[PDB]
């Protein structure tokens, strides 16, 4: 159900991104509500698309996880923690890790562009 | 060998009219400036000028509705002469004038008797009676709110997500043309929406010279806008200590007049120095030997007559709608005080059919305020250019924030666009 | 670094290197009317990306090639000698012809890819 | 009053009212034409009729 897994560690969390997806599109107050739901949506999607993830719910990177940001291991991250916890833990870092997402992605395309030029 | 490649967040964009934001909703301001760039601006083109004009209109008419109609108060009236001390000048600008009001009970009424300005009545002959209200025969009077306030608050135009605003920083920049120093923001800076018919009161000054802007500087039929690099102060008041005093008319409909004046009665007058005005003057006449042969004697002369509301120049000084003569102002070829009039019934811009009844406010009304600019209007060429006069004309509202606006301009950003590369889809 | 538009006067090669920045910047009747019409300029450009199989991407190389008609430059004049404003002056009223053949090509490659794809 | 034919009997009435004016405290004697349908009987004191 619809953040059902909010309370479950993300490694059983990570595979019920499609239940808690659909629910984020669906009197002038109304109309301001559905034109936010949407501004957030859109915002959110391209977000991802600037990252080079468009179309997916689980997106690689080719960004090192930086130990100062978090030191625990991934048997501790994703058995023992709730993504609620997690995302208070590096919330301090998130914007940080955006760039550093947007860069990637900023160099990826280039390299790509390159390697079809030849 | 080349090949179409689709690029996507091109800098790039292309002129539009769009609906911008007003804010006040406090914006975090940016400003990018644009280097290596030209870009043509056109202040008699720019649509921003008109959504202001129509924001204004729009924010006034609602400010006026959930106020006190003055239906009950188109009466006749009994005028006569105000018994204080007054001077031979304002011999019959100010009458006592009595009627009948209404109370908060619909039978029962009462006497009352109140102040007027002679502007604000019209004769009207009846065996009891002797003057009306200038509007009753026209338009509905609403009283302004005593709560809100005219005075000008600065406001900020920003544009929706995915439009810009360009900003011009050319020094004596005349309006349209090219600009090379050119900005982007998002939203404007502090606009005042300052209400004046001959002189631009409390705007922006020139950061380099005095700026003479001309949709068509041969054509007479269009208004001459400047803009000064220093600014010349205004002092007015209206010397009356006023008693103000009120009376219910209905249920919750309460109504503001002038009770009674305290001491002598003096006129209302702003003095602008004589020094720097005549610099002033000066440099406005050397800016326009520029557009003009070089020997051409440059006159300046009195507005012509026809509409108060534009042959003389309004404020809002205090909460009090002026009416200044400038015929004194101008009377020179190439202190001073100006006797003003004062209107509490106000038709304001060229409408007909909402007429806002201002209330006095008790005691005297100062106000020192920052004159940045002009509005001249020439006669014609009648003497083949040997001799022009030049006139502080008015105009319609739209010049003044124009006088604000012409600085900016709405972009469409368009973030698509193809270019060759040897670059190869497969 | 530089901002929104910055590079609006810097060469297209240079420009090319700030899509993002752009891109991160294009999202009471009156504010409504604004933020819908933000979104549906947003969505004709993203479902037009797409058509053209550049979905998700904000340089996409194609497979149509470039017509000596439209622009006979050659890429260093282009790319380190002009603006993208020059050069979307310089092609107006062929952007049409372009986005029809990127059309039809990705339409093209669709057929194809599922072609390729029904093989066992 | 006038050259009114028979089918048009009845059908027009000449009606006379005490209307406000611009100011409150005025009143003015206005005459018009109204249509019957336009108007149902009353009885009252000096008048007879009013508008439906
Ligand atoms: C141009 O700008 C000047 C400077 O702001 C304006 O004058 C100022 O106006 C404010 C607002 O009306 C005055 O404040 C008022 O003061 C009285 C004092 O009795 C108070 O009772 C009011 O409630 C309010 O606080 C202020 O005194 C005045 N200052 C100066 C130095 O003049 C001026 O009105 C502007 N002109 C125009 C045409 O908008
Ligand atoms: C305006 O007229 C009113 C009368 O309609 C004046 O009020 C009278 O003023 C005299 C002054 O000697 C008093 O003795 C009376 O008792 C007042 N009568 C009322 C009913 O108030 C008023 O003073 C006049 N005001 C001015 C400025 O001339
Ligand atoms: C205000 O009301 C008074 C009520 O007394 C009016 O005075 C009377 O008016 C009638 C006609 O309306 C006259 O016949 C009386 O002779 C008046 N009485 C007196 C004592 O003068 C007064 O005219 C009204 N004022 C206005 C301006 O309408
Ligand atoms: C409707 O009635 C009014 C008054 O009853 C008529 O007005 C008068 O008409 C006569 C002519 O018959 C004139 O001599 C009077 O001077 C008029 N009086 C006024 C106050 O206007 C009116 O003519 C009638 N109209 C019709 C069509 O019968
Ligand atoms: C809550 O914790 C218990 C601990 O044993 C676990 O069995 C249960 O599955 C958890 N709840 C969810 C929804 O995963
Ligand atoms: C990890 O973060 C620290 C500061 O938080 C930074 O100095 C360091 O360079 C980062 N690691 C890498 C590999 O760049
Ligand atoms: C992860 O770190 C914790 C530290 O509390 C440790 O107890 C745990 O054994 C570690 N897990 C692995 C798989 O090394
Ligand atoms: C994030 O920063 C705030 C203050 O900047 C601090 O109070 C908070 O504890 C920080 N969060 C973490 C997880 O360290
Ligand atoms: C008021 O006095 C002036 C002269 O002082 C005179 O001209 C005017 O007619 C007077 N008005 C009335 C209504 O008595
Ligand atoms: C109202 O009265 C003034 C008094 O001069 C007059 O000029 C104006 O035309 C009148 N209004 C109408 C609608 O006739
Ligand atoms: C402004 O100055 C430029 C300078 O070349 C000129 O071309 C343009 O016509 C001028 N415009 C006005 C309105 O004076
Ligand atoms: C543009 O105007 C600003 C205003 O302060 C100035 O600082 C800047 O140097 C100007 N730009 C150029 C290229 O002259
Ligand atoms: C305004 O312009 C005049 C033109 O002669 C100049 O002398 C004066 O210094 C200028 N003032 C400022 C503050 O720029
Ligand atoms: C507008 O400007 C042009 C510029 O020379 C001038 O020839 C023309 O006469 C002007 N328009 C009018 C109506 O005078
Ligand atoms: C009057 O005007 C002068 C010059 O405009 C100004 O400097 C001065 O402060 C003003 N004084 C008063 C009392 O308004
Ligand atoms: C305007 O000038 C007159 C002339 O004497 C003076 O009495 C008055 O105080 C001046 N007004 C101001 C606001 O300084
Ligand atoms: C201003 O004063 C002059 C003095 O001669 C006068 O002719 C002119 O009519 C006055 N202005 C107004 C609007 O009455
Ligand atoms: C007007 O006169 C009254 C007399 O009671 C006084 O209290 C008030 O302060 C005066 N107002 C002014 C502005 O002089
Ligand atoms: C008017 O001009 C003076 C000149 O320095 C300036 O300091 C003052 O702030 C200005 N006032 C307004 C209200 O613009
Ligand atoms: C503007 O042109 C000069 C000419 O070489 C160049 O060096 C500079 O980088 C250009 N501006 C930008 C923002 O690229
Ligand atoms: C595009 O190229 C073809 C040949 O490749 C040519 O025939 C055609 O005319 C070109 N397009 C235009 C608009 O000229
Ligand atoms: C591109 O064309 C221009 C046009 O004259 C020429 O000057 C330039 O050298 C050419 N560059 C290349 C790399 O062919
Ligand atoms: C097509 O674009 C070119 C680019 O300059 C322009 O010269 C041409 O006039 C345009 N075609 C039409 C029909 O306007
Ligand atoms: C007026 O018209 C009615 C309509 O039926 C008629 O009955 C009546 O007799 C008429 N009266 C006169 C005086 O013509």
């Amino acid at each position: 159900g619809f953040l059902g897994a909010a309370g479950s560690t993300m490694g059983a969390a990570s595979m019920t991104l499609t239940v808690q997806a659909r629910n984020l599109l669906s009197g002038i107050k109304q109309l301001q509500a559905r034109v936010l739901a949407v501004e957030h949506y859109l915002r959110d999607q391209q977000l991802l698309g600037i990252w080079g993830c468009s179309g997916k719910l689980i997106c690689c990177t080719n960004v090192p996880w930086n130990s100062s940001w978090s030191n625990r291991n991934l048997s501790e991250i994703w058995d023992n923690m709730t993504w609620l916890q997690w995302d208070k833990e590096i919330s301090n870092y998130t914007q940080i890790i955006y760039g550093l997402l947007e860069e990637s992605q900023n160099q990826q395309e280039k390299n790509e562009q390159d390697l079809l030029a030849l | 060998n080349l090949w179409v490649t689709v690029y996507y967040g091109v800098p790039v964009w292309k002129d539009a009219e769009t609906t911008l934001f007003c804010a006040s909703t406090d914006p975090n301001p940016q400003e990018i400036h644009l280097e290596n760039v030209t870009e043509e601006f056109n202040m008699w083109k720019n649509n921003m000028v008109e959504q202001m004009h129509e924001d204004i209109i729009s924010l006034w008419d609602q400010s006026l509705k959930p106020c006190v109609k003055l239906t009950p108060l188109c009466v006749g009236l009994q005028c006569t002469n105000v018994t204080n001390n007054i001077t031979d000048d304002m011999r019959g600008e100010l009458k006592n004038c009595s009627f009948n009001a209404t109370t908060e009970l619909r039978n029962k009424r009462q006497k009352v008797y109140s102040l007027f300005y002679r502007l604000d009545i019209v004769p009207m002959v009846d065996l009891w009676t002797n003057y009306r209200l200038i509007s009753c025969n026209t338009s509905a009077i609403t009283q302004a709110c005593p709560k809100v306030s005219f005075e000008p608050i600065p406001i900020h135009y920003c544009a929706p997500a995915g439009f810009a605003i360009l900003k011009c920083k050319d020094k004596k920049f005349n309006g349209t043309g090219p600009c090379q120093n050119v900005s982007t923001v998002q939203c404007t800076h502090g606009i005042k929406p300052v209400v004046s018919t001959q002189l631009l009161l409390n705007g922006s000054l020139a950061e380099e010279e005095v700026i003479i802007r001309s949709e068509n500087i041969t054509n007479n039929a269009k208004n001459i806008l400047v803009q000064l690099n220093t600014s010349v102060q205004i002092n007015c008041t209206r010397p009356n200590n006023n008693t103000v005093k009120s009376i219910r008319i209905g249920p919750g409909q309460a109504f503001y007049y002038t009770g009674d004046i305290i001491g002598d009665i003096r006129q209302a007058h702003c003095n602008v120095s004589k020094a720097t005005w005549n610099e002033t003057l000066g440099k406005v006449v050397k800016q326009l030997r520029k557009h003009f042969g070089n020997n051409t004697i440059i006159r300046f002369a009195q507005s012509s007559g026809g509409d108060l509301e534009v042959t003389t120049h309004s404020f809002n000084c205090g909460g009090e709608f002026f009416y200044c003569n400038t015929s004194g102002l101008f009377n020179s070829t190439w202190s001073i005080t100006l006797p003003c009039r004062i209107k509490q019934i106000i038709n304001m811009w060229q409408r007909i059919g909402q007429a806002m009844y201002a209330p006095p406010i008790q005691g005297v009304i100062r106000c020192v305020s920052n004159i940045t600019g002009l509005i001249l209007t020439r006669d014609g060429g009648s003497t083949n250019s040997t001799t022009e006069t030049f006139r502080p004309g008015g105009g319609d509202m739209r010049d003044n924030w124009r006088s604000e606006l012409y600085k900016y301009k709405v972009v469409k950003i368009e973030p698509l666009g193809v270019a060759p590369t040897r670059c190869k889809r497969r």
